[PDB]
């Protein structure tokens, strides 16, 4: 029946209810701080000289 | 998230009337089609009306034509169902099912087991 | 896998033999084979080649014009007419698979070897020819080309084969520094463009015999005269 | 009584959101508000792969950034040096209504799926110098979606029966199944340290699972339909859905809510692909207008365009040192960009 | 001078017509696949016979014997015979190709095969060269000129207009039985599906029969001047630039038959324009 | 390029070759995707995936059967819809009008011609030489329809008329829909499988050759 399904998504909810939650500030802070610490080593944000393009 | 909640069901003589009424949240109302689906006790869900986008083009099934009026308000996100001269072969459980994906005319799925975007339903009974 | 070839045996001056060797246990379609040379006491010798399908084929200067060499997929067999035999094509002749895509390793598998008896290219000097060690010794074999193997793409085309006593060559390191499957972690090789060496850290019983280097940079395939390790 | 656990579930979920909005002090838009434009980025079509004669439903790169495979509805499998646009091999399909591709990290597999409901798995290194079918994995009740390599040994496998299975191969058996999702699951994407992995299915709703365990740990919604395409971001804290609202979202594991939300007014397509750039600056969403765009991840603003495919945009991936991005479509023409 | 403006007339409109149809074809992504190969190549055609007939009319019409050199007047007359000789190996490959298209619509083929088409169309251009290289003297043939060029007046008119029509007339003649015999299979009643593919298989058919028609009767006079004259004013010259204005106005028939019959090449000249 | 480089660029080449073969080789067979219903009897109209192959004039055929919103998006290059009704059987004809116009309407079905097959016409004209059911009762228009032993044609021809408008209420002639009736015993179906085939591609050529 339903009410088994109905206790497994209380017992899910319950579960994902008491977690641990940071700041959404600190979140993007974070995402930040990784876009900037790894913008020089990414080819795409900004392009290679064409010596070292393996896609001439 | 996608919540569609019924309400207006009960219990009313034959020949008598009801108003069933979907709110909606969780979607920008106004780029879906909704509908209309019922379940009888003892039978599978069956589709009873639906309303474009803007409320242009209306269809119902000819079970129900000229007895049931389908609107709806994108401005306060609410869907309606107007019942008159109900029938004896029309109780069932009534579920609000939006249309899977915006800005298009076709519903798959609307009337499946287990469609995600369908309300919990009222039960309409006679 | 297997090749067994036939064929082979004593043949008089400026007759014609032909050879012909039988694949078994392995997409024979799929791979081009090349066949090589050993006269007794002396190295190996690059012959001939077919690619799959037939579509290229090339011979040694040596054999050119007098060798011929076919498959035949359906019946998964490769053969070598010769014709005008003289005294020098007196050898021991190998079949050898080699499949060429991204990432392949070509000459991984060779015949077992028919023994026939009769009556401008880049050279591979391997200097040293015999050095005695003992088990458990690192061992160090050099290398040397006239010209580069290093290629702009980036892989330099060099093939190390151990020939045990009495067997058939054995493929160990492909385009240099790549160590063939099936091979002990103990092979290793390295070298820039033209002066090329192969480690074993770890020298056990089994690593005795003549190591071979070979070119892959260019068709005329050549080897190298061999270096013996003995205990 | 089934009202009361309704009821119970509904305060549940009015806890879950109260939380959620008490973590949020400022927007992403808010904190990258200073942030320099990542300007117009334009990619050009460095290679072209053709040889495939019926639509292109998936494609993954290979760790060595060079391989790539692809997967049509054609019934066959090409693998791609890219480098040279030579064709390394062809994999003839028992069925031809593949949806699904996967290359493992080693190199030496790949795997496919679709209708027939089955992953297959196939050996590229072989003494026999041929491509043979490793293992089939059976089990699944629904299409299949989307296959990802964990290991030589283990792949996770997301259906259209509303699963994910995690498979041993060794043995073909289903090691442990995640549920929870109530639409088709449609794609998956593996965290870098491929403990955790993130599903979106057919219900608006994505998920968030334990490999090792084996149940869901938070779920995150927002979009308004279906879920086509996720992936994380690279440095695993937190992942980007495409779906058929004609949107792309950001979501952060520990703020356990969304973050941005990547949709312009004259977008009404749906997302069939999205992924990520090697820094995670650039969003790379593939549209049903034929289209490609590039979203700047951090400022919701669009930054480019990928147009030159002709039809549906069904695969769009980032090798692993971002030198390129390889986007399949429906026209069967597969291209590299620079 | 009441017949100039007809002229003029005339060749601006084939000039427009093949303008826009080429530029449609390099403009718009939709309209570019293998049947448009050959269209834009007639549409060549037809730009390079236009542009090396006006030059006629601008000379040698009054009191202007002639302007160019002998070589420039001897690649202008190579350049025409080839153009006139392209425009009519490709209607008669069009038409072939169309044929295949409609009376055998199973036996499809075009999905890579655009360099099978381009190097036929360059084949055609190759051939209508080497039949204009009889044209490599000077008007050709002055004197001496009583059974070469009789010979020549004769091969001409064959190549050139007798196996041609032939193969155009038969070719679209069986499209135009094979459209009707398959109007019947058409689901005929429970209309706005079934009457519209009728009528437009109708119109196609009768398109057909049209232009076989217009290509006859328009090449006709020209083959019948060059033959009298090689067999042996006021009213012979009216006659001569009448002539020459019919054989010239089927190419203005050629983009217009493709802006009747397709509603998505109309679209396009409406937005292009 | 290197020597190695020439003969991986061979054996792409032969790839290549062989792709080429088994495309042409592919090309040549009609793939349909049958699409009817339970009680519908759409398995036997012609003489995982339940896919059946037919030859009818030296064409061949290929009729697939799934056994929604996303795996129906793999069949948009089938050559057409093969959708059966079960036609006696009145309350489920509402839900098969229902599928209809939902294949019908679909973004990437929008260009695929529907070959309608109205199966079990013998069991209609029974129920309604019976007079236990009205048509009336389900669907009210029958009462005041008029066609253009005849109960048995009018009947017929409402219940394709309306497939059929459905059909033409949108379309714009990119797509047709073939209704046709079926008995479950006729064995002409692969023939009218096949002419409305024909007729199919006949219109893409005609369309794709700026014809239309
Ligand atoms: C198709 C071939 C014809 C013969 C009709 C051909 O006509 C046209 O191609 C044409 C295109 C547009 C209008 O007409 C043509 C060819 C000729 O050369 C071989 C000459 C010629 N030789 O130098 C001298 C005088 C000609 N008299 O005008 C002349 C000529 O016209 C009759």
């Amino acid at each position: 029946a339903s009410i088994a399904q109905a206790r497994k998504l209380v017992e899910q909810l319950k579960m994902e209810a008491n977690i641990d939650r940071i700041k959404v500030s600190k979140a993007a802070a974070d995402l930040m701080a990784y876009c900037e610490a790894h913008a020089k080593e990414d080819p795409l944000l900004t392009p290679v000289p064409a010596s070292e393009n393996p896609f001439r | 998230q996608v919540q569609l909640q019924e309400s207006g069901g009960g219990l009313v003589q034959p020949g008598g009337s009801l108003r069933l009424s979907c709110a909606a949240s969780g979607f920008t109302f106004s780029n879906y089609k909704m509908n209309w689906v019922r379940q009888a006790p003892g039978k599978g869900l069956e589709w009873v009306s639906d309303i474009s986008q803007s409320g242009a083009s209306i269809s119902y099934t000819g079970s129900v034509k000229g007895r049931f009026t389908i609107s709806r308000d994108n401005a306060k996100n609410t869907l309606y169902l107007q019942m008159n001269s109900l029938k004896p072969e029309d109780t069932a459980v009534y579920y609000c099912a939006r249309c899977p994906a915006p800005f298009t005319r076709d519903c798959f799925d609307v009337t499946s087991t287990t469609y995600a975007y369908r309300g919990q339903g009222t039960q309409v009974t006679v | 896998v297997q090749l067994v070839e036939s064929g082979g045996g004593l043949v008089q001056p400026g007759g014609s033999r032909k050879l012909s060797c039988s694949a078994s246990g392995f997409a024979f379609s799929s791979f081009g084979m090349h066949w090589v040379r050993q006269a007794p006491e002396k190295g190996l010798e690059w012959v001939a080649y077919i690619s799959s399908g037939s579509g290229t084929i090339y011979y040694a200067d040596t054999v050119k014009g007098r060798f011929t060499i076919s498959r035949d997929d359906p019946k998964n067999t490769l053969f070598l007419q010769m014709t005008s035999l003289r005294s020098e094509d007196t050898a021991m002749y190998y079949c050898v698979r080699s499949i060429y895509y991204y990432g392949s390793s070509p000459f991984d598998f060779w015949g077992q070897g028919t023994t026939l008896t009769v009556s401008s290219d880049i050279v591979m000097t391997q200097a040293t020819s015999s050095v005695p060690v003992t088990p458990g010794e690192s061992v160090s074999i050099s290398c040397r080309s006239s010209k580069s193997l290093l290629h702009s793409n980036g892989n330099t085309y060099l093939y190390w084969f151990l020939q045990r006593p009495g067997q058939s060559p054995q493929l160990l390191i492909y385009r240099m520094s790549n160590l063939a499957s099936g091979v002990p972690d103990r092979f290793s090789g390295s070298g820039s463009g033209t002066a090329f060496t192969l480690t074993i850290s770890r020298l056990e019983a089994e690593d005795v015999g003549v190591y071979y280097c070979m070119q892959h940079l260019e068709y005329p395939l050549t080897f190298g005269a061999g270096t013996k390790l003995e205990l | 009584e089934l009202d009361q656990l309704r009821q119970e579930a509904e305060q549940l979920k009015n806890q879950i959101r109260d939380a959620r909005k008490a973590c949020a002090d400022a927007t992403l838009s808010q904190i990258t508000n200073n942030i320099d434009p990542v300007g117009r980025i334009q990619m050009r079509t460095r290679r072209t792969l053709r040889g495939h004669l019926a639509k292109i439903y998936a494609m993954h790169w290979g760790t060595d950034s060079r391989l790539l495979v692809s997967a049509s509805q054609d019934g066959k499998l090409i693998i791609w040096d890219s480098y040279t646009t030579n064709k390394v091999h062809a994999i003839p399909l028992r069925s031809s209504w593949v949806m699904t591709c996967a290359y493992a990290p080693s190199g030496n597999y790949v795997a496919c799926g679709g209708l027939d409901n089955i992953c297959s798995i196939y050996n590229l290194k072989t003494r026999e110098g041929n491509v043979r079918v490793s293992r089939e994995l059976a089990g699944h009740t629904g299409y299949l979606s989307c296959c990802r390599f964990l290991d030589d040994n283990q792949i996770v496998t997301s259906s259209g029966d509303t699963t994910c299975a995690l498979w041993d191969i060794e043995t073909g058996q289903q090691t442990t199944t995640f549920t929870g999702h109530t639409g088709d699951v449609m794609s998956l994407s593996l965290a870098p340290d491929t403990r955790l992995f993130v599903s979106g299915a057919c219900d608006a709703s994505a998920k968030l699972w334990d490999v090792r365990e084996g149940m869901c740990r938070q779920t995150f919604t927002g979009h308004e339909s279906d879920i086509n395409a996720i992936c994380f971001f690279p440095n695993g804290n937190a992942f980007a859905t495409g779906s058929d609202d004609a949107t792309c979202r950001l979501f952060d594991l520990r703020a356990d809510q969304e973050l941005m939300t990547y949709s312009h007014d004259n977008i009404i397509c749906g997302i069939t692909s999205v992924s990520f750039s090697k820094s995670g600056r650039l969003l790379l969403a593939g549209y049903d207008d034929f289209n490609c765009n590039v979203w700047d991840a951090l400022k919701a603003d669009r930054a480019g365009v990928l147009a030159g495919h002709d039809n549906r945009v069904s695969c769009l991936g980032v090798t692993d040192d971002g030198m390129a991005v390889a986007t399949g479509s429906w026209d069967s023409f597969l291209k590299i960009w620079n | 001078c009441a017949i100039y403006i007809t002229y003029a007339v005339i060749i601006s409109v084939g000039i427009l017509g093949n303008a826009i149809l080429i530029k449609v074809f390099f403009k718009t992504k939709s309209m570019q696949t293998v049947p448009n190969i050959f269209i834009t190549s007639l549409a060549f055609g037809d730009l390079l016979l236009l542009l090396t007939c006006v030059p006629v009319d601008a000379t040698h019409y009054l009191a202007e014997g002639w302007l160019f050199g002998r070589i420039g007047c001897k690649v202008l007359s190579f350049i025409r015979l080839t153009s006139v000789g392209v425009s009519v190996f490709t209607l008669t490959i069009l038409s072939a190709d169309r044929y295949k298209a409609v009376v055998k619509p199973l036996e499809r083929q075009p999905s890579n095969a655009i360099l099978k088409t381009c190097v036929k169309a360059g084949c055609v251009w190759i051939v209508s060269m080497i039949f204009a290289l009889p044209e490599a003297i000077f008007t050709s043939y002055p004197v001496s000129k009583k059974l070469l060029q009789e010979i020549h007046s004769l091969l001409c008119f064959l190549v050139f207009y007798i196996i041609p029509l032939s193969i155009i007339s038969v070719y679209y003649s069986l499209i135009a039985r094979t459209l009707y015999k398959s109007t019947l299979n058409i689901p005929t009643e429970e209309q706005s599906h079934a009457r519209k593919q009728i009528e437009s298989r109708k119109r196609i058919a009768r398109t057909v029969l049209v232009l076989v028609a217009l290509f006859a009767l328009c090449w006709l006079p020209n083959h019948l001047l060059y033959l009298y004259h090689s067999f042996t004013s006021a009213m012979h010259f009216i006659f001569t630039i009448f002539s020459r204005v019919l054989a010239f106005s089927n190419s203005c028939v050629n983009p217009f038959a493709l802006y009747w019959l397709s509603k998505s090449f109309q679209k396009h000249f409406k937005a292009q324009l | 390029v290197s020597a190695e480089d020439k003969a991986a660029a061979e054996r792409s080449k032969m790839i290549d070759k062989n792709l080429r073969e088994d495309g042409e080789k592919a090309r040549r067979t009609l793939r349909l995707l049958l699409l009817g219903a339970d009680n519908s009897g759409k398995s036997t109209i012609v003489k995982g995936i339940f896919e059946t192959k037919f030859q009818v004039d030296k064409v061949n055929f290929h009729m697939f059967d799934v056994g929604r919103r996303k795996w129906i998006q793999c069949f948009n290059d089938v050559t057409a819809i093969i959708f059966v009704v079960d036609s006696s059987d009145y309350n489920r004809l509402q839900e098969a009008l229902n599928d209809f116009k939902s294949i019908w309407n679909n973004r990437w079905l929008r260009t695929i011609s529907v070959i309608l097959f109205l199966n079990k016409q013998d069991l209609l004209a029974e129920k309604v030489l019976a007079g236990k059911s009205k048509i009336e009762d389900y669907f009210p228009e029958f009462a005041r329809y008029t066609t253009p032993d005849p109960r048995v044609t009018r009947a017929k021809y409402f219940i394709r008329k309306e497939f059929v408008d459905i059909s033409t209420a949108s379309g714009d002639g990119r797509h047709i829909c073939y209704p046709h009736f079926t008995c479950a015993v006729d064995t002409e179906n692969a023939r009218r499988i096949f002419n409305d085939c024909k007729d199919i591609i006949l219109q893409m050529n005609l369309r794709e050759y700026n014809l239309v």
